[PDB]
């Protein structure tokens, strides 16, 4: 309808009326479930034109908002109470880490771009965007942080800058939000005969909101406030394809941890509990305070227990007993007054902290911990299971990189470089490359290479009756035709 | 927890801040300022000492001339004028005059108060009895100046000037809590509230919302009414808009064309307190909600006519106070509490203090906590301090103040409906 | 500045000044949260600030202080509390020897600008700077203490000095902050139709307000005294990117070792008490003297009470039993009277400090601790704790260094050898290195070297047929071109 | 000025007034009529009419019983909204047969 | 329908559930009567409450009753509440009005 916010949004409002528009003439219709498979949540309408002023939004919003981002915010609370363990930050860390690494005089994550354009300058305009993208990221040398909070918070997400008079050069560094400060949202524009299929183009469109008004831990007086409508097209962000049984229950990759850690933990506290409880002497001393009355009779049970009870302490700050001189007693030696020989009074000894362990649950649920967090196992070469955790890992970043595409698509359009359908049909592959680290790679690297020696080595006797040499070549050095040739050339140059 | 429904608390209303007045930030307590009065007759600070420049009066056209060598005839009731004389009076309003006589005619014998023959005079001047008039002086006069050639009594008239000044001092304000322990701990158990971080907001909260309306209330009781003297259209109701007469809004009827005689107004109030204050036209109206609600549903550009709903500027006072700028020119704020139904403008330069109304901060919102050991119950509070004042000159009727010194500090004498800088209106009929 | 507050900082304020209107005048604007990444706390001000001068700062120091730094003080004691440990102390000693190398007739941390720059010169100040900053904080001596203290608090701040007689040449001795004592704030200064996306200088600002009229440890005769507002130009700063779940209240690395730290120093403390209580021997003497006041009671107690206690004690500063002669009897003959009919007065033993370990659950916390202080397990040839290792520390390095940078830009800048925007562009790489232990890199540089010549000699029978002797050196030894190039001109040289 | 925390944003109002919303600008403008072309009054299709000049939710009370209109204000908070729905149980289906002849 | 577009819901997990509210007081007393809502919307701000009233008396207006130029004197109307007036003039007011509408 209008647009009705602070005006610094108005160029994004601009990207999304065109893109809307994009969808009013789309033909991605007739179809029966709202066309998204993850994020934004989906909401009816009043109307063919859902008409709001970016005000009477609210009234549907808060509907599906409460708890909102306060079911967000357990997830992500939790998450961190969760990573702020011990032996849990370490999964995050060699996972993120792998995930991001760096290196001395190299690089970081970089465009990888080997599909044909208009000039090798377009190319290097794309480039060089992508470097201008780590460089408002800090990428280089706080990427590790990102990335951690999209894995562990399950979500990340930046705002975007316009000049907004001089759009074309206001491209600015990316405001990280915080984590659980939004949530996204879909409109049904449409109806037929009770639940149609047409037109639904939903805008995608997303909230913006701070409560700050909860509990003010550590004095947290200030932050944003009250729910806003934003444009979409102004926000950089990502989540992990991860969730609940049902509706748009996103959580972390952590969520998993989140049982056996709170239980580990809880069950290191009981096994300490048990030691320390009873860890001293016990013994209660019964005293025969009979034929007084009561006002009295704690006179001679006070008596007692100032001339019986053991007030000796333990100096935690030296290993010594408080004012026991001289240095060790041959005893403790205690005497009672019966008021007969009837034996009223007694001393009762109690159970002490008992070395019960067999400390094994612990074991196993530090270990369950440990999977659960998605470690490897070798944890506390190329292999099945390092392979997996390197698939995973490739995995996370493929998903994580999205983080650098959304800016470098909107800064091209903004310069002129690309149009939407370039970059659309660009992507196939414009695919980000992450660096491995090398020792590592130079040790995978000769794995293999020695199997492909050994094998050529017991191949060898029927190279002259069975075995081609370009058949060795592409079937033990696995070679391509192209490798093969080079080979062959460098090889007849060397000769001399 | 019998499903509890949640719960709900009043929302705290906004504020206009010190956007429409100075606000002087001190480093002391009581601080001052200054001012120059240029003066003339040869001593700056006497009984009937005269001003060189003023807002509301005219020059003496005559004082480096004619006047020099002469005195003039005053006008005075009953007297009667020489055709070809000058005759001098001094105007409640519009200062001093020289007006030489057409006719010999007498001046309403009957007049009282000068407010009377200023009056008559007037007519006398619309009739073309008097007219306007200044000459120089005869050459020969000048010519033997400060007793030449044995010539007497015939010394240059003089100017210079008189600095004076003006002080405040700051006034406090303070509130307590007072709360128990026992109520704080089931506030604890029933929302999750701390108790006493909800009362220090509240009290914090008063503080701020008591000295902002305290500000409002100053401008409305220094501002000098509006639709008055030289803004007043003679058939009128005195100080009072209305929309259901048509002497305010040129015989209008369809709103289209009548909503804008209050824009029209507004201009005329505005324009008359740049005359009053020497510095610019109004750049900031206050209104009730019902004001605006008119101001923001008219096309207050220049067009034929037009009416539509109350989009224009903000009208809530919800989410701010300020609608926003009238005609690109004005900054419109809401008086959440008006009283009836009116709106007071006024004028703040660029200058801290030009404004004449002054807020000058020294202390604020100290919080303050403890606790009484007989029950050991906790204590807390807040305390601010701060001051006004208002502009020298701000009254302008006065060329100057008695003694050279007086408070900065608004007060009956000093300020009720005396202030230069800003003018009220009345409301009706919406 | 609209007030000339504590002019002894004025060089300061006006370089803070300078930036913050640097700041407005550039266009760092549609920004939903405030720009703040990490650090400092933030505060929010009015539009046009309306809170000045700095009692309105003091305003903002209590918000952030009573409920807020009030807190981070407390951790920052207890990071003293848990170093004071052993089994702690000694991790934060390998970590501080691993993070800075001192070595003999070798040089130690480093300015190297081997990138471009406009010249040899300017290079050359920039180096003479950095050596200066070195020399100011004796770091090549005091370099340890510097960083441990920045790793076990998790921050360092040095206050810098301006002459100011002749400030051009200002710079001289960095001074630490006592900790504790100071609090750093940046304020959003600004406001708009609810919510504020556009730009604020934010202050940078901080406050000192500690006294020794109360004591976190006694001992203690000068502090802060009242609340000084000094600008952030003025100081030097790091610390870990390591917070809470919300605000800004700083924590450490080794924050994650506390829960632990204590939980073995309890176990520890628990298991001396269980063993030491009850070493000696224990008795209870029941007499049956009934039907006497106490005053005549006594008499029949002290009968038995002087006779039957054995009035000694074990020398523990010579092995010996006090008044012991000779050595020890072949028994300990006692007797008792009875009065009574019954067998009733009697004398009860109590169960002595028997041993019933199994004493496992201290050694299982323990290892859980030493990990928690961030360590290898390698610890009570390479592997990956060692590389994982080297990456922390040089994160905290990378991190660390900003204390050579913030001075070294102060002083070049300040003189005038280099422009802010040079600064900028340059950086990127003004990297400062630190040493590395050369004898743990030699070795790791050994074993590297034997895989390769190892691969080199198994590739060796196929160079001539499959492996050309270059791309052997591209993939094996693992050698650019420009170095095969290099080593064949030197091989040629060598035969002549 | 009632409530403090927002001015009326919904209109709910008979057939007849919303045919004239329907038909009369409703931006500022020098005169306008016009057919009702705007807010659709079709209580076939909705109740929803659409916004009165971009601020009011208009809906149709298609049950007036003579002729008026009413207007409120609904806030982003449930609470804000002085009338509350609260459904404990709701749409609840019950079945089962009468066994005596077995109807359901 | 429109049925919950502009009403709460707040359900419930029980039948017959309960709902609080907070309200700021002033005047030492949280429950008495005279007592006043600090944010109440309807009425201004006890602009004095904090200032003079702790410092002196304010009288209060009332039928009959004559100003003393120079002085305060206070009221609270039904609507918009709570104000303090200076005697710019020494004027009696209506000796024959009685209910607060009169005063006013």
């Amino acid at each position: 309808m209008k647009f009705n916010v602070l005006s610094l949004f108005a160029p994004w409002a601009k990207m999304d009326e065109r893109n809307f528009k994009d969808q009013e003439k789309e033909d991605l219709v007739s179809i029966t479930a709202p066309k998204l498979d993850d994020g934004a949540r989906e909401f009816e309408v009043s109307s063919n034109e859902a008409a709001s002023p970016y005000n009477a939004a609210f009234q549907t919003i808060f509907g599906s908002y409460e708890p909102g981002m306060k079911t967000t915010r357990e997830l992500i609370d939790t998450y961190r109470n969760l990573m702020n363990n011990y032996e849990v930050d370490n999964a995050v860390s060699e996972i993120v880490s792998d995930a991001i690494v760096y290196e001395d005089d190299t690089e970081v994550v970089a465009l990888n771009l080997d599909k044909s354009k208009f000039s090798p300058k377009i190319k290097n305009m794309m480039l060089d965007e992508f470097s201008d993208v780590l460089n408002h990221l800090s990428f280089q040398r706080k990427g590790s942080d990102h990335f951690r909070r999209w894995y562990v918070d399950s979500r990340i997400f930046f705002h975007k800058i316009i000049d907004p008079k001089r759009p074309k050069e206001g491209i600015k560094e990316l405001r990280r939000l915080d984590p659980r400060q939004v949530q996204y949202v879909r409109e049904i524009i449409t109806e037929t005969e009770a639940g149609t299929k047409i037109v639904k183009g939903y805008k995608e469109y997303f909230i913006y909101d701070t409560a700050h008004e909860s509990y003010a831990c550590d004095g947290r007086m200030y932050e944003a406030g009250t729910k806003i409508k934003i444009p979409k097209a102004a926000v950089v962000y990502a989540h992990s394809g991860l969730v609940d049984c049902c509706g748009k229950n996103i959580i972390g990759y952590l969520h998993r941890a989140v049982k056996p850690a709170n239980q580990l933990k809880l069950l290191e506290d009981a096994v300490v509990i048990y030691r320390i409880t009873r860890a001293p002497d016990r013994r209660v001393w019964y005293v025969d305070t009979g034929n007084m009355p009561a006002r009295k009779a704690a006179e001679h049970m006070q008596h007692v227990m100032n001339t019986m009870k053991n007030r000796v302490v333990y100096d935690a700050s030296t290993g010594k007993i408080k004012n026991q001189q001289h240095n060790m007693s041959m005893t403790e030696d205690y005497w009672l007054q019966r008021r007969d020989g009837k034996a009223v009074t007694e001393v009762d000894t109690l159970p002490g902290a008992d070395n019960t362990g067999n400390m094994e649950d612990i074991r196993w649920f530090r270990q369950a911990l440990y999977m659960a967090l998605r470690v490897p196992l070798s944890r506390i070469s190329i292999t099945r299971d390092e392979l997996t955790f390197a698939k995973f890992i490739r995995e996370l970043q493929h998903k994580f990189e999205e983080v650098f595409l959304d800016p470098l698509k909107t800064n091209l359009l903004l310069k002129g470089i690309i149009t939407e359908d370039e970059w659309n049909d660009e992507i196939n592959n414009i695919k980000i490359e992450f660096h491995r680290d090398s020792y590592f790679a130079e040790l995978k690297e000769a794995e293999i290479l020695e199997r492909r020696i050994n094998m050529l080595t017991m191949a060898e006797p029927f190279i002259g009756k069975y075995i081609s040499h370009r058949t060795a070549m592409k079937d033990i050095l696995q070679m391509t035709d192209e490798e093969i040739e080079q080979e062959a050339k460098q090889i007849e140059e060397e000769s001399k | 927890g019998p499903a509890v429904m949640g719960m709900v608390r009043r929302a705290i209303p906004n504020l206009i801040a010190f956007d429409i007045c100075g606000v002087q930030p001190m480093n002391s307590p009581t601080g001052q300022v200054f001012a120059l009065r240029a003066v003339y007759g040869k001593d700056p600070v006497a009984a009937g000492a005269k001003e060189a420049f003023h807002p509301m009066y005219g020059p003496d056209a005559m004082f480096s001339g004619q006047g020099a060598a002469k005195k003039f005839p005053a006008l005075a009731a009953s007297t009667q004028t020489t055709v070809g004389d000058i005759y001098t009076h001094f105007f409640q309003e519009t200062g001093t005059v020289y007006l030489q006589a057409s006719v010999q005619v007498t001046i309403d014998a009957g007049a009282t108060d000068a407010a009377k023959l200023d009056a008559e005079i007037k007519k006398q001047m619309e009739a073309g009895a008097l007219v306007e008039i200044a000459e120089g002086m005869a050459t020969s006069i000048a010519e033997l100046q400060e007793g030449f050639n044995g010539s007497t009594d015939n010394p240059w008239n003089e100017m210079g000037f008189r600095i004076d000044k003006q002080v405040i001092e700051a006034k406090s304000r303070q509130l307590k809590a007072a709360y128990s322990i026992e109520l704080a701990q089931d506030l604890r158990a029933v929302h999750g509230m701390d108790a006493d971080a909800e009362l220090s907001g509240i009290l914090a909260t008063e503080i701020m919302l008591e000295i902002n309306r305290e500000v409002v209330d100053w401008i409305n009781y220094s501002a000098q009414v509006g639709k008055s003297g030289m803004t007043l259209t003679p058939g009128s109701k005195a100080g009072v808009f209305d929309f259901q007469d048509p002497i305010d809004i040129r015989g209008a009827r369809w709103a289209g064309e009548s909503f804008k005689a209050l824009l029209f107004q507004i201009d005329k109030e505005a324009v008359e307190i740049a005359r009053q204050t020497g510095r610019g036209e109004g750049n900031f109206i206050i209104a009730s909600r019902n004001v605006v609600n008119v101001l923001a549903s008219v096309d207050t550009g220049i067009s034929y006519a037009a009416q539509g709903l109350a989009t224009g500027f903000s009208t809530d006072t919800t989410k701010s106070v300020f609608a926003g700028v009238l005609g690109g020119k004005y900054r419109v704020y809401i008086d959440q509490y008006a009283k009836q139904d009116y709106f007071t403008v006024g004028y703040k330069g660029p200058n801290e203090m030009d404004a004449g109304i002054y807020y000058a901060p020294y202390v604020a919102l100290t919080p303050l906590r403890g606790s009484d050991p007989k029950n050991f119950q906790p204590v807390m509070g807040f305390k601010t301090r701060y001051g006004i004042g208002i502009n020298p000159f701000a009254e302008s009727a006065a060329q100057a103040p008695a003694s050279r010194i007086q408070s900065g500090m608004p007060s009956i004498l000093n300020s009720l409906g005396k202030n230069a800088y800003f003018r009220r209106v009345y409301v009706k009929g919406i």
